[PDB]
């Protein structure tokens, strides 16, 4: 499904088909993807499943060659990082970095609290790594300087903001789809209609909330207007 | 009113917590 | 049973005989097929039990040899993909891809992670493996330089999206079906009364929901107009 | 009993009497059959019984010699397969394919998946073997070349659709039952109770449901009209 | 007692005594069967008891000797079999074929898949064998040669329907009875009011049941007509 | 309404479970 | 209404497996 | 309003596990 | 209103959690 | 109304069986 | 209405139920 | 109405039950 | 009415047997 | 009406027999 | 009306005893 | 009217004190 599919069910399960509706899609598009995360948080972190190739998305990223903090020579080795910002992966899948081709190449995403000690050991000094920094960056560290000669990656896993994600996709075969709503919603039809019902319900209840509807300097919700 | 982001996840762990103690109940047998 | 007796069996049973009513046969289409892999992870997830081959789709493939990364030397070796992106298979029953013939070949579908680690084994490199990628297309990867040759394959499994397979489904004797109601849906019959009683209460709800008639400028859902 | 002691009690408990009412025969027959299903898989599959003879239905069948794949002389060895397609059998009876006498003959319906590797026993390479390939046919095999002169068989099952199941029924003695009311209900008299009761049970919801009856492009379901 | 006594017991309590009724002594008959195998199945079959002789009924059958499937000589012996249909037994009882003596012969009825290999052990080759095909009669087979000259058997066990092996019945030392009315009930007495109760709760719900009452090509159930 | 051929057998097939897991406890004691 | 045939036949077997349950737990004891 | 094609079978599945646990307390003796 | 698709999967997870502790009891004795 | 009679002898005879749950646990204890 | 002759019979022994299920567990030890 | 030399009796004695059935667990044990 | 006599008596009574309960599963320990 | 001066002290004399029965399950285990 | 500090401090005085209750099982067992 | 945050961390409370139970029973056994 797409994610004008997902909206647009939630859109006539509530039957907010008017215009002028106190709710929009861009309400649903915030709990749709609130609720994804909410969803597979719920399922995926107690005991250790199979996810499956759905709540998966792979996003591009732009390699540039940055400091460690200035320009400084006593400092260390220089990282590469993205151009942009990366949404935060969930801790319930296998995050994969991978050069432009799932099935080749060890880049390896590990924690940002690990990789402040690695590559120490004499047989992984050819292995690059990557971390998601404070910063909101992906940082990459190895002892090997052919590392600093990647100019794109791209990176499999499951994230916490959909959205943010949905931005950063790759281009297709076709072209670069220009609308987020004509864009892969990634959740698996076996979580559809538990995340439907936890946004139609979220948003029900507050459908039929009366509203402050007389401007007359004065709070008018007490009486319910 | 309605919202069920509360009550989802305290049911949810409840059956977490009915799997824990059910499944610590698996015992491979031994002196046969 | 097609589409058709399902589809009609909900709008029969919510009533909705007009072509003047809100809920159109194609929320039944979406909500059956959600419902569907709702209702096989429940059955055929949590313990291992026998799967029906009801549950099952098969989908012809015409494969084509695709590079790596690009045209480079340096990159590896290349494989086949599908020329269509192929529907995610639920992790349930036995996924199959075989060379037009079920009964023969040794097309082994595994996962996108263990794929990149394969083949090594010095008895293990006549046999083609599968796996689908986070492109969407489903790649082919051997060490024997014949399995290029493929020109179709087809691959029944129980897939997520019950429209994404019926679309690309194979064609019979008498020839492709153009219309998606009068193609055979994929539950068996032993889960259908459990399915048509969910897609039923997802929408009786709504059915007598109130709807902003009125154009007035203003949202009238509070009025319950 | 036959299709029309059950379809016509199922009516009488409801008392749908009148032509013009919603819910006609057609609707009867889709659930009568669907819920078959469901009741002998709630009731076989749980542990293995004694499974009476009622639940099953013999079928007849007409031969014919297809190829492997298609007309190459390297693509395998031909098989027999029905010319129309076999409904689905339920995992729960003694599925038997027999040469027309029930108490003959050696003709083994075995799994789809166990078939692609069969009779390379030295002892086991005469008995023909039968599995529904997903075609939907019923593929036979053998490394004997005697069984390519089979021109007819039988199918004793207890199949998921009985209205398929009874439109390709074994001609009797008389002749041919030309209306599909005056053919046999596959079902134990000990499962008509909790047979009839949840169809009854199902409509009887929907029966005093309001319609739309207004044509008046508007739908009036949310006024119970 | 017989069928009249039980008939209208349920007809006395539902107070269904004009002819004008929408629910015959029809619906009865139907109904009392069908509860009949439901209660004796769920009494007699979880742990085994002591079966009265009240659920037995004898029938008459008059045998014809007839191929295994052709004319064709090397089909293999050739069997007996009932004129007519037999009904379908219960596993529950004690099935017992007779040469019209109940203590005299041992016509061996068993399943219809033991019945395909039996008869080899070297002291059961006198021994005459019974099963009921999926043609739905009654068949006889055993390696003596003898075993073709049975012209009358008769048949005492548990059947699924009390009304279509009534009419099957033995004749009387008086003579035949010509209704069924005035033929015994096979239930033990012990069960009927058990039995009159199921029928007269499935009845007693629709016998209050509103109708369509009005000739006006419209459903008038929705207003409760 | 009224139909009580599935409560029948639900609650005789609750009644079989009882009676099942009560001779289970029965046991014809030895060593004196 | 009234028809109270199946009610008594399962409070009797209700009772019936009470009965079982308790002659299972019966003891002719023994090491004196 | 009514459909029990779920409240069926979860009431079927709950004596299936009834059933279930009655057998896992069935032992043959020995010792004897 | 209606929407039933976590009562399905609350009571299936209930009822897969009491099957789980069922089958957690069977075993097949030893020493004979 | 009101008819006693049946409900009588079900009370009478689960009392019954709660008295011979209650002498099935008596023991003359041993070992001193 | 008001009658207590049956409901008197029947309170005042299940008290000696729990009295005789009391007096079952009243065990004079040994091995001190 | 009221009265209470029957409801005073019960309660009493089903708190004697529950008191001696206390009682009948206290252990002074051996072997230090 | 109102008069809390005698279940302030019949609280007490049960907080009584149900601490005499408790302190009679009360163990100093013997073992090294 | 209110008063809450025995509520509060039937309630904290019946969490101080929780209390005590908690600890009196409390050992401190040996042979290592 | 409205007081949350004694419904407060015995609530949780409630859950201090199904805690301990749950530390009272916890052991590092031996013999292996 | 609505406050959740005292029956939140008394729920939370409750759903723990169960996984501290759960987490009490597990054992990795020995003697093969």
């Amino acid at each position: 499904m797409t994610y004008n599919e997902l909206i647009y069910m939630v859109l006539d399960e509530l039957k907010l088909s008017s215009d002028d509706s106190y709710y929009t899609p861009d309400h649903v598009i915030f709990l749709l993807v609130k609720y994804r995360s909410f969803l597979l948080k719920q399922r995926y972190s107690d005991i250790k499943k199979q996810i499956p190739d759905s709540d998966y998305q792979s996003i591009c990223l732009d390699l540039i060659e940055v400091p460690a903090i200035s320009g400084e020579p006593c400092e260390g080795s220089s990282y590469l990082r993205s151009k942009n910002k990366v949404p935060t992966t969930m801790m319930i899948g296998n995050p994969r970095v991978y050069p432009m081709d799932f099935y080749q190449g060890e880049i390896t995403y590990i924690s940002r609290d690990r990789m402040r000690y690695v590559g120490y050991n004499k047989f992984l000094r050819n292995i690059i790594y990557c971390s998601k920094a404070p910063d909101g960056y992906l940082y990459f560290k190895s002892w090997n300087p052919q590392f600093l000669h990647l100019e794109k990656v791209s990176f499999n896993a499951i994230f916490e903001d959909a959205k943010e994600a949905s931005e950063m996709a790759c281009p297709e075969e076709n072209g670069t789809i220009c609308k987020l709503e004509d864009k892969e919603f990634p959740i698996e039809d076996a979580l559809v209609p538990p995340l439907i019902e936890l946004v139609v319900k979220e948003l029900r209840g507050p459908e039929y909330s009366p509203k402050d509807e007389d401007n007359n300097a004065k709070d008018d919700l007490p009486d319910a207007r | 009113f309605g919202s069920g982001a509360i009550g989802y996840e305290f049911d949810n762990r409840y059956l977490n917590n009915q799997e824990m103690s059910a499944v610590a109940k698996q015992r491979l047998t031994s002196l046969p």
